[PDB]
């Protein structure tokens, strides 16, 4: 099973999730977790032995899953009987990404410089 | 010319292109050509003394 | 303006149903007391309808069983004002092919020369 | 257009439920006494209910003990401009299988060609 | 039947959806399923011997799916006599799509750098 | 004739049409059939025998009508009795279109570059 | 009489016209055959020979009223307490117009490219 | 009499009109026909000649009065009791007119493109 | 050449390659062969003196 569990984004979230927004977290860190296995494909190797690295990889996932999960029905406001509340904004636009320093945590980073190299073959 | 200008119209060019630029070329090619035949400097790089 | 919109009998415009107006003349009865009616030659005219008396204390009016299949509409009513005839209390309206009073005074209206009209309101019970 | 949006009994639209709706019909009591009712067939089609404002002298009578067990629902109830048929003061409806009064005659709404509706009330109790 | 199904999107959706979104789900699905399959001659040649990227293509096609029906029906706000929502501003009329990022994930990827290149035909 | 019928949008629409929009939905499909046959004269003949082709303009037939009869004679919002409801800002929708990555499906493609050639005749 | 009918125009538009409107239909109609007969003096000789150029002029005559007749009263909401609408804030409607788009079909093209040619009368 | 009628007027404007806008119209309809008559000095002799022509010259006429006619009262809103409507915004301080594609349809255009000449009195 | 075109529509275009950037090198690659065999300075560069 995935290395976080539906335990981690609840307690990162501080509410009880109902019975289907756990087959949620539970998809959702299918996804989260096989994103990282990609990018580092001894991901499962390194969590086996160095525990603060998987303290890491624990919740970067918990956290990249809670930012996508924490108001997926795209509520701005609601009313019941006489009472009411309302939200900060927020982007619509919500879709799983782990951040570029979360990829730092992680130990894998982009060079913000790279060079094209001109070429041509030589003759012979 | 008086045009109307409903778009904010303008006028244009394309530039023309310098036909010195071969010519630069064409004194370079005569003197090695008069430089690989061994002719007096007159004979092709009439450009000369 | 909505004031003075309406067309004519034969063909109103697309708010005001056509309506025969009676207006009010008085009468001697029997013992010589006067009584207020509707006139015996209606004028051909339009008029614009709009439900009225929803509040809580009339709204269970609407019908009753105590003596009789009674029942209880109202409804603010106005003519154009190219209608220059004002119908008094004792006045009446076809309307729909039912005969429908009105009830109470015209209220009137006077807030600037373009503004001003009379509203009645029609009751049917 | 919430008008004339409904579908049909079969298969309703999501704001609609299917009803029977039984017309207005008149007929004579023992005594000759002329009585309204509704009609021993009713149409099928579908009825947009919304729950009619009930308050302060009148939410205290949504229940009672006095002589047995009672209680009043009032509902405004609508249905589609396909419904060319108008109830009556006195014609019923069948809704969710329970039988409901239309309570006092329709109200006309009819501001513009549009805009132009029927609203109904219905009770029971 | 499709690579992905109704209960994938339900899954990522978090609500139970009627009998004609079930219709329309499997409809998206099939375009979704064909739009990737015409890039990935492949795809369904892979998905039947790697269970790693069969993965993948299950939850693209759910992705796809999902953000295209959620409020399909186009409600920025609804309400009667006592209760009421608001929705966040979401793109509205729009379109079914597959993301570089979920190309670069079944690895299919594109160059931002094209060069031009002048030819003329050499005499004879 | 249309090979996409109004089942077709029905079911991308999920709503339920009318007797007034099925007659709608019936002459749009005949003129989406009608803009595609003209730019693909081999559009009926190919759709006969490629079984996948025949899907795509299927799909692109119901596309192109769907997003022109949603919400036609476009209403923001209406309320009636004490229920109310209102739309997101949408494009106010009016033409029958087919999109530059539709056109790409039924495999033709609009390039970008062209080029002005001078010219003047040789003399004799 | 026009090629189009008003039975075209109530077709496309999902509602049907009073007879006060269906004068209007007709008066448009008449308008729309004339501009494509200028243009096209050809058009009631290719419209009685092709059914296929006839189906697409019918309906290029068909929406051009329609644009036309869409709302034409000018409203943007009314109401009267128990009902209420509120329509999309689309531009004037000003006067009847044949698209670019919808020329191309008849096949009248036009190029966005013309040159200005000087001219000097050349001595005796 | 006037070419154009308070009928044609009548028959764009798809309402009827009252005794004060019938007047209005007729002053309105001499107006546009001075209008044109000074522009095209043959316009009533060609008009009894082709009834092509006469057709455009009537639905010109009528057009370019509908203009000014429709909400000349220049109402935004009313309300009226429980009524009440809004009308989408339209110019103001509109006067009689004929557009440069009216005059192009009455067989006379202006050029975007004139001449100035330098002009010097040549000496004896 | 008139064109419709507009919301940002223009002309542009790259530059020549100036010849004389390559010849200024060919000159100077002379005097280094000239200066290798000890020919005339005539031999090679037909414009010197």
């Amino acid at each position: 099973a995935t290395l976080a569990t539906h335990e981690d984004v609840t307690a990162f979230w501080a509410r009880t999730p109902t019975a289907e927004e756990i087959v949620l977290i539970n998809r959702r860190l299918a996804q989260a977790e096989r994103m990282l296995l990609r990018a580092i494909p001894e991901l499962l190797i390194k969590a086996s032995s160095d525990p603060v690295f998987r303290a890491e990889v624990i919740d970067i996932e918990a956290e990249a899953v809670l930012r996508l999960v924490r108001n997926h029905e795209g509520y701005l406001s609601e009313t019941d009987g006489n009472y009411t509340y309302m939200l900060q904004a927020q982007d619509p636009n919500r879709k799983l990404e782990i951040l570029p320093e979360e990829w730092e945590v992680l130990g894998i980073v982009r060079s913000g410089l790279g060079i094209l190299v001109p070429t041509v073959v030589l003759p012979s | 010319l008086a045009f109307e200008g409903g778009e904010g119209a303008h006028a244009e060019q394309f530039s023309a292109a310098e036909l010195r630029n071969f010519v630069d070329a064409l004194d370079a090619l005569d003197r090695k050509a008069a430089s690989y035949s061994g002719l007096p400097p007159q004979y092709l790089s009439s450009s000369s003394d | 303006s909505l004031l003075d919109r309406g067309g004519t009998y034969g063909s109103p415009e697309d708010g005001f149903d056509p309506v025969t107006v009676y207006p009010e003349v008085t009468r001697k009865d029997r013992l010589g007391n006067t009584l207020v009616g509707p006139s015996l030659t209606g004028i051909e005219t339009v008029a614009r309808f709009q439900v009225q008396g929803q509040s809580g204390t009339s709204a269970r009016r609407a019908e009753m069983d105590d003596i009789g299949d009674m029942t209880e509409q109202v409804y603010t009513m106005r003519l154009p004002r190219s209608f220059t005839t004002e119908l008094k209390s004792g006045s009446e309206v076809v309307w729909r092919g039912e005969r429908w009073g009105v009830y109470g005074e015209p209220r009137r209206y006077k807030g600037s020369r373009r503004i001003a009209h009379l509203e009645y309101t029609v009751r049917r019970f």
